């Protein structure tokens, strides 16, 4: 894996550094590199492909050194220089798709495809170089036992899951109560609902209250937290628990009362923000309990007291919404984001040679179903073929 | 050494680094080192050979 | 335009390496490139600017080379180095103003600057050196005619049109069925509504289709994909086709049964998701299909069965939306997202020096009268425009 | 400051660069500058720590210097290197955790802690080494006094203010006529609404205006600006001025007719855009004056003609929505948005030690506060305190 | 592909060059480049087939050199020739029929059988010779970005479209109005009816327009424009849009007044033509607008009288014709024509050995699906078959 | 107007021949015609366009001969190759254009631009090649 990096950095860094013109001393150190892989090479033979229609491919490398004379780089060196690298470009290539296409369930951290398995010795060490890119170092540091960070721009936590609970319901379904939400992606939606808006309760304040476990810990999460969630706040028709029937909602929007959001690590909480919007901050997490309230308005003018009667036929029901949105945070395991497109690579390799089903992964990578089941030996695999994703996303565009 | 072979070579007045042939009466050149001269600034405009 | 990078790449080194106190050998290599510059740049005179109010400057390069002697650098070194950066950093900036602001509907990919014109001669090609940004390698890898992607985070690849679809309609607006949309940014809503609730459509379905075609292909897109369009769920009023009369439109929200979102690659059927919300991925496509269908819930709770009647008067419009996201996509065409500030820096210039409309660009810098027409002439403009301001985007701030 | 992102470039480098089995000549010129940074922290003794719950730690350095007689690196220098690595990560983090919790009224961009005043000599000017981070780099520039810019996606420029005004208004609160808005983050959502739909406004137009002035001048913005604000479309109560009684809004949504966004500085019209939507472009300004007025409508169908009546009781209550959010800017000064995690950091560091509140930064770190009263000497502080950040951020994941 | 076509080129020339009894001067310089071939070509193992039913065949190269001391070439040195021809003729038939069958959606110009992959180094670059042919000589160009033009005899630019376009229609279909077209090869024939022969039009004149965009820009082509539509001037019976009922058209045949036909490049008119006939030329276009138009003539004899009455039983219908046939016209992509046979001989390689539908060409190589969306990977991998189909075409007759 | 084709002949095949790897022994006849081209055309100026909107464009021809030293030509003399090429292209481009555009009730068979009427010398007669289109 190290040295799978090591060829394709040098492999960019050769694309970049040799080209027609520059002076040597700016390449005097990647010529060396790139002389010390081709010395390691020869003579080794691989095999990549073989799962699903991915096509077998072999290969061989038998190639001359590049020269070491040159003061500024001409032409009759760059041409032979891309050949050596379209080569070698292309070798790194189907050896990356062998590997992002294999899993095991027993430990995925090891290398499964052949090329890479034969890679994985100490002669092929001395083909390593600097390992720089973000995927690399937490590679390298996970193989080690020490603490790592992703850094995800509004990352994949939440499962989809969009419902509904009602704390207080009927077959009539003209008087319910209870919560509603969306999780998606690093939105949550949550509005809670009172047909009587607290009509009867205790001092007319309903406590709402929606607590939502995270799979892995997320650390230095800034988080815009709105009120007022928007899409429970339309009048829509809503198929019931056993999915026999259908009620409607027709809500009329009060604000929050008593926001009160935590931010729990094993149950302890870690932050607190009471009654704050905007930017906030959770340094170190994996439960966010959002606790607001309804609260009925004590003064009302005639245009709103004809709203909210005493008696039953509630035509304009009472809800109150938050919205919480991940903006940025830093995850010790792997996930899926708005900025990145290993996982689109990954299910882009995937899903053109036809791949079958193993015995780790969902069905088609539904990232969903691998969320809601975030096992660590499916965090292992995950994190193995989103490296060699980011290992190919350098080399090939 | 390589990037004042320059230097030393152009201030040597053993050698003299090239001569433009121009076929017409280009005016001789007053310089306070040799008085009239015809000396040369720059080879543009011309074949180097 | 290799050659211009260089020059760029070698002042933002050369601001950031050469600095007080550091090691010689942390620059011993950049120090021959600065003086190979130096030494190629002497006795060539440029000549910028002369379209708009952007002013004439003439530029003459006549300077010494640096030293080659110090350990450390001292701050004699760093305030010479400083004098000539700031002279080629003026001259870059200028270059590149010049060079963003100049088209042809001829040869768009070739420059059209006298100054850059100046420098793609062989004379000028030993100033090159390592071509690392994104943007000068597919330059570079589109100038060998090889495949390229450049990955955008929330891609404007849709043109603004918001407009709607009657399938049936009359001049009274009592009874409306069809679809509306808005394609703006990265994101597609789409609300397709029917006033009877398909009262009198066979098996109480209605079947919607929204069909939107792109420009350029789009590789490995991760695409959220939510139900219920929140911009078409409130009530409002809308102009006719004709721009005539207005009509109201009051809706309710039922979700969407039958989901079907498919991603067409010259009519062929690339990826295909049927009720799958959440996060999607699409490898290849260049049209997006949603085919999603309102059917009418056939039990119903008192409180809903008073919104449908079987008769004329409906105050209660069915309306079922659904909403798609591209987070983010690999496109081989350059475009503008959320991300890069480069079509920014490209209309700054267009605007700051009072420019008139030549022969591709659309007035104004209008994205979306330029992606609506997205011709491979202004692709051309546009690559070779955006590379430059990546270019002076690296030097000036 | 420079000679702590020199220290933490070098242990990054040096991390990623002395790996098992790579060629010397790739660290050639890295174990020179590593070798430098030890000569020059040998002898010296510091101490971190000391307010809050920050503990104290005294620091001694005492180590050998490196060998520079491999051709390919061993295990054995892999694991001294590993060694002196983590003892100076170990010091740099707590030196960056020391500055980043302590604030100055009087001279906030000098160091404020004793180890980066200690830092700050000659002695230690030779650990410097390349500045190539941006934020290293807007330091230098702006050490010099010229011409910097950092840039934001989706930068929080806009301090969450959701309120309203009511331009027409009586204690029944059923004839209103006014704005309301959302400023958060960098979206503003605004709403003009008039009860009476402009029935007895001059010409039936009612006009609206809103605007919104910026604490920093923000520079080549593509701004997204979108009509029929999705947040203020559906009926609400809504708070007095005084917060005595309530009041009920029942919106349907007409189009914005006319609208004129013009990018102001310093009172001068820079940019403006007549009713044009989309991605716009706005290259300098620190005033967003959004016009937009209500117009109704000539021509109604029998639908829309019940809604507005002449006389008094309006049921639906005519609303008009703008929507305009900042991709991207660049800003001269520091601020937080949707990409960075720096304000993370710098809140997680502050909140996990117990900190109390200082002179400058508002209690908690509360971000509308610190972007409410911007004031220059808050800038300076949370300029030097993000760098710090983003060099921590460097060593530490 | 360029050392592809320098062995194709060598073994035509040595069929052609030596024979029996020639002088050798006349030989002298391609026996040295045979000979070259043959040096190069030794210890080189290759592997052709092993898709479809296309045999897996094994080549082995060692043969011995040409011999350089005759003055006449007599009949032993013909039939040594004539083995080694066979035998490398074979081989690059079956390198041929092995490159036509393959193709890739990720990057189509690069080679895609092994044998074209190992031909594609610098070891095998001293086997190079001329690229004299049009499609070498394009390729080479492209190769390096610049302009190439393909000249076609009959370009089939044209998707068959037989459709036709009612624009005033009822379902009695007794009184109807529009256009009726056949684009089909290089071939535009169109027609426009009136029933009414415009008897109730504003100046006794209909109208008529027919827009034919194009999927790449020919340049300079003649184009033999003739009025009075051959196929659409006998009567016949079509079935209706939806496919339901069948409706007649009897069309008595008047001249076309006011043709118009403009050649539009990103819709600017670079050619117009105000009736006029006969051979027209268009210099650069991709959109064909032919505008003509019915008047209904103002003096009829009894004859023509009785044809056109002022009531609704129409016997006779007004029909209008135009005939557009581009006779050559020069591409920059690669098409099909009536002059090549290279798209027959790609076809009939991938039909003879029963090969499964890939991810790019259409199935059964549909020409019309193709070139309805001929995407630019499409494009690609067609000139990559079509110039390995003119190198087999060179070779194999 | 044969020393027009002479020179299209000549690049067109220094287009073809003259290619990276190939052996010196394909283009040996070649190179001496194409050396016997720039000898014959330094030193001269011609002057190209000047009706309509043909823009006058002026043309100076000193050029380095080709060298006759490698047994396969590598990339150096491909890359020298192909900026003589080029510009001789261009010009010949003009040229034609010139040609193409101007006519004379005359003579019609006689050079009417002022490139070709100077390419119909004796001094530009040894450009003179095959003659086989
Ligand atoms: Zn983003």
């Amino acid at each position: 894996m190290d040295v799978l990096y090591s060829l394709s950095k040098t492999l960019k860094d050769a694309r970049d550094k040799i080209v027609e013109g520059t002076l040597y001393s700016n390449v005097s150190d990647l010529i060396q590199q790139f002389n010390q892989m081709i010395i390691t090479m020869n003579g080794n033979e691989f095999q990549t492909g073989g799962i699903g229609n991915l096509p077998i491919r072999n290969w061989n490398f038998n190639f001359g050194l590049l020269g070491t004379t040159l003061l500024n780089l001409d032409a009759n060196y760059v041409e032979t220089a891309r050949n050596t690298i379209d080569y070698f470009v292309d070798f790194v290539d189907n050896v990356c798709m062998d590997e992002m296409v294999r899993e095991s369930q027993r430990n995925g951290i090891a290398p499964q495809s052949d090329s890479l398995r034969k890679l994985s010795a100490i002669k092929f060490k001395r083909i390593n170089f600097d390992n720089s890119s973000e995927y690399i170092e937490n590679w390298n540091l996970q193989n080690r036992r020490q603490r790592t960070g992703f850094t995800f721009h509004k990352p994949n936590i939440f499962p989809y899951s969009a419902s509904f609970t009602l704390n207080r319901s009927q077959p009539a379904h003209d008087n319910l109560m209870g919560t509603m939400w969306l999780n998606a992606g690093s939105e949550i939606q949550v509005a809670g609902f009172d047909y009587s808006c607290a009509i009867n309760a205790p001092a007319n304040i309903q406590q709402f209250e929606h607590i939502v476990p995270l799979r892995r810990v997320l650390t230095t999460a800034t988080i815009t937290l709105l009120p007022d969630a928007e899409r429970f706040s339309f009048p829509r028709v809503i198929n019931s628990a056993d999915g026999a029937t259908t009620w409607f909602f027709n809500p009329v929007i009060l604000r929050p009362n008593n926001v009160e959001v935590e931010f729990l690590l094993n149950g302890q909480i870690i932050n607190t923000y009471q009654a704050r919007f905007g930017t906030i901050v959770a340094r170190n997490f994996d439960t966010i309990r959002l606790s607001f309230q309804l609260m009925r308005p004590p003064n009302m003018t005639p245009a709103v007291a004809v709203l909210f009667p005493n008696a039953q036929p509630f035509e304009h029901h009472a809800t109150v919404g938050l919205t919480l949105r991940i903006e940025s945070a830093v995850c010790e395991s792997v996930l899926a984001d708005a900025s990145e497109t290993l996982l689109a690579n990954v299910t882009s390799v995937r899903q053109e040679y036809a791949i079958p089903v193993g015995p780790v992964f969902p069905p088609g990578m539904n990232w969903t179903d691998l969320i809601t089941n975030y096992s660590p030996s499916r965090e292992d695999n995950l994190q193995r073929v989103f490296t060699v994703a980011s290992i190919r996303s350098m080399l090939i565009k | 050494i390589a990037m004042n072979m320059e230097q030393i070579e152009r201030a040597s007045d053993k050698i003299a680094q090239g001569v433009i042939i121009a076929y017409r009466d280009m005016q001789l050149e007053r310089d306070e080192m040799y008085g009239y001269v015809n000396i040369a600034r720059n080879l543009d405009g011309f074949q180097q050979i």
